[PDB]
């Protein structure tokens, strides 16, 4: 009987498989502009806006 | 073949001359060193895989500078001068002016002559000559054997 | 007693052999980011044949096909490690310049000690009786000689020798009668030649030292060892019980050691004909690889490098001339505990070195220093708020032995 | 932690040398008085005579 | 004095830094980021179910 | 859908406000390739011509 | 019916045979060599050993 499991190598390739994903809406949707660079951490912890 | 002129960048920490010579020309001197920089992937590209990259120490940057980049390797070129024995071949072929004394590097067979345009006549005469190698090394050993540069 | 000179003082120095002579090729980028923490090595094939008088016998018991394996791994992180205190540091001395000069050779020191320390740990053959020192010319030659017969011929051999030992050579050889050059080296410089006997000769401060071990009683072996090619065909070691020995001692046998199997002889590898050193057989020996004590009747079980192969179903891969069985007589070469400063001799494909390189800590300011062919990666930082700086040298090597029956020990004789 | 599985186990394609001997009887015994004289017609066996 | 850079993501930006303990001789790295929301009239939005 | 990449230089001590900007480099490659030259050496009005 | 061939080594020929079962898919080789020997004379010859 031939024993020569010592002739190869186990590999490990350097590819990877997909993964899972999911989806921004909402982020995308809802209003950045206003409140854009407008809180600094020094300054305070809060903004006001004003009502009409 | 084309004789070109470059420049040399770190002078100071990249040329080192032969303590002996003492002229601004560095005229008496035997041996000199150019190092300069590189980047692993270069290394790998060039050279081979196979060896690590082992780099030469000098010990004069980090002196109050922040250092980000270990990907540098140096590298230094080899400058040697000595002194062969070589064999000069004298062609006295009377046509077009006969003495003509040249070096063994120009074989007949080497360069398509054939005895068209050169007489053999004396061949035998050895001369010492001043000659000028050039090698590449690093910290581990040599990247490349030496080779002779044109010049003196 | 205030003024100092900018000079210090000159040091001791070793000096460095073993790195240089050993094999640093095969085992050169291979320990990468993807292969792990060992890397293989494949072995030869070897064959027998058979004698039969009939030519249409294509129904036979042929041979089999079995592959070997030689495994290298990489080693402990070799560290030296300082913090000061800036004010009276940077009084009037140079910020661990004068510490930079004897860090790396330290460091390299440490490396050549525990390469020796794993060379005659792993190495199997043995010559001479450790307590006669060399004296003459045979007891150079003899190495050459026993690897000449064992059949090694793809390399290059060595041996090294400790200072005083190369004067005694040099000595004998200032009494030579016709080599005039030779003659006068050895009285002038002092100094033997190249090639001595047919063997590389290096002569090196720096070897370790090793103490034999108390022990006592004529061993003896209780259970049949199993060295089929199949079981030691990855590691070329075993295991084997002992009995005859004292009633309950700690270190018995400690690592270094040479065991001697009286009964069984060495091999010439390819020829498969036993070994004749002039007048008497040559008997198979082992080293022991760690210590090993003894417990209540003399029970002794130690692993050992260096297989005795006797395999019956795979009749090629045999290397001695009978199976060690239960009852054979072994023996310890050397006296009950002194302690000595071995001689190596050895092949060039005995026992590889390298080197795995090391990356830079993120945000930690670090430069790369080279001492002979070696890289030390060194790093500075500031742990603790209380004038406290912190300064360390890394390196990180790796060992691979491919055959330990290329090299060994060996000593002089009367 | 637990990094095992991203690196593999490989064979280098390298083979150690091995032990060789040495032939000096073949070169010095006599070959040329045999060199094709055993034949299909003559058999098992030749002979030479003595002197 | 810490190595820092940014990244990008769906117009998002987060900050990695990288540094290393020396003693115990390990690399470790962060991801930051920092949101902030406001509500401006609750009257403009809810949730809406299928009448039966 | 649309994937940016990042220089890490700008919204550096300024105030920025629209997220509608998308950075796409071009990629400059040198290489050294094995072509084929062919040479019509055609009499006529001059002749060598690779 | 069976493909053969013969090498030379150190002034030696060997007759390489290679063949194969086929009902188990296996693949077998083998190599021959006939030598033949002659003792002319016994007292032109034999063992020396050193003396004292």
């Amino acid at each position: 009987p031939n024993n020569l499991d010592s002739n190869v190598s186990q590999i490990v390739l350097k590819k990877f498989l997909p993964g899972f994903m999911s989806d921004l809406v909402l982020a995308k949707t809802v209003d950045r502009q206003l409140l854009a660079g407008e809180i600094n951490s020094s300054t305070g912890d809060s903004v006001s806006f004003k009502r009409p | 073949q084309r004789i070109a002129i470059e420049p040399i960048y770190d002078p100071s920490r990249s040329v080192w001359f032969d303590p002996d010579a003492k002229k601004y020309d560095k005229s008496d001197a035997l041996w000199a060193f150019c190092m300069y920089s590189l980047s692993p992937e270069k290394y790998e590209a060039e050279y081979g895989k196979k060896p690590p990259t082992s780099l030469d120490v000098t010990s004069m940057t980090s002196w109050e500078y922040n250092w980000f980049g270990a990907d540098v390797i140096y590298i230094a070129k080899y400058y040697e001068v000595r002194k062969e024995s070589v064999d000069v071949i004298s062609y006295r072929h009377p046509i077009t002016g006969e003495i003509a004394t040249y070096d063994s590097d120009q074989v007949e067979d080497i360069e398509d002559e054939l005895a068209i345009a050169g007489f053999h006549e004396v061949a035998r005469r050895s001369v010492k000559r001043r000659r000028v190698y050039v090698s590449v090394v690093d910290g581990d050993g040599f990247l490349e054997k030496p080779r002779r540069i044109p010049g003196e | 007693s205030q003024i100092v000179l900018k000079k210090f003082l000159p040091g001791f120095m070793s000096d460095l052999v073993l790195a240089k002579t050993v094999d640093r090729q095969l085992l050169a980028g291979e320990i990468n980011s993807s292969t792990g923490d060992s890397v293989s090595f494949k072995r030869p094939h070897q064959f027998s044949s058979l004698r039969t008088p009939t030519g249409d016998i294509s129904g036979q018991n042929k041979n089999n096909l079995i592959s070997g394996k030689a495994t290298g791994r990489v080693g402990n992180y070799i560290t030296v490690a300082v913090e000061y205190q800036q004010l009276e540091e940077a009084i009037k001395l140079n910020q661990l310049e004068e510490i930079l000069a004897p860090v790396r050779q330290r460091i390299v020191t440490d490396l050549e000690t525990e390469l020796a320390h794993f060379m005659m740990n792993n190495g199997a053959l043995s010559l001479g009786s450790p307590n006669t020192p060399i004296t003459k010319w045979s007891d150079v030659a003899q190495t050459a000689s026993f690897l000449k017969d064992l059949g090694v011929n793809e390399g290059e051999n060595y041996a090294v020798m400790d200072p005083w030992s190369a004067q005694r050579l040099a000595d004998a050889q200032t009494g030579l009668h016709a080599s005039d050059q030779l003659v006068r080296t050895a009285w002038e410089n002092a100094q033997i030649p190249t090639n001595f006997g047919g063997i590389r000769a290096l002569m090196s401060n720096g070897l370790a030292s090793r103490t034999q071990g108390a022990f006592g009683g004529t061993l003896t072996v209780k259970t049949q060892p199993t060295v089929t090619y199949n079981a030691v065909k990855d590691s070329y070691q075993f295991t084997v019980t002992l009995t005859g020995a004292t009633a309950s001692v700690t270190g018995f046998l400690k690592a270094g050691d040479q065991v001697k199997f009286t009964n069984t002889y060495w091999l010439q590898q390819q020829t498969k004909q036993a070994l004749y050193n002039g007048a008497t057989p040559i008997s198979f020996t082992a080293t022991v690889t760690a210590d090993a004590n003894s417990d209540s009747g003399g029970d002794v079980t130690v692993t050992l490098s260096g297989v005795p192969i006797y395999d019956t179903t795979n009749p090629q891969y045999n290397s001695v001339s009978r199976q060690v069985e239960a009852g054979d007589a072994v023996s310890v070469v050397g006296t009950a505990s002194q302690t000595m400063k071995p001689n190596l001799f050895y092949n060039k494909f005995f026992c590889g070195l390298g080197s795995i390189p090391l990356p830079k800590l993120h945000s930690i300011d670090s430069a790369v220093a080279t001492y002979e062919g070696f890289s030390i990666r060194v790093h500075k930082y500031a742990d603790g708020d209380a004038n406290v700086q912190k300064m360390r040298f890394d390196l990180l090597p790796a060992y691979v032995c491919f055959n330990p029956h290329m090299g060994g020990q060996f000593f002089g004789n009367p």
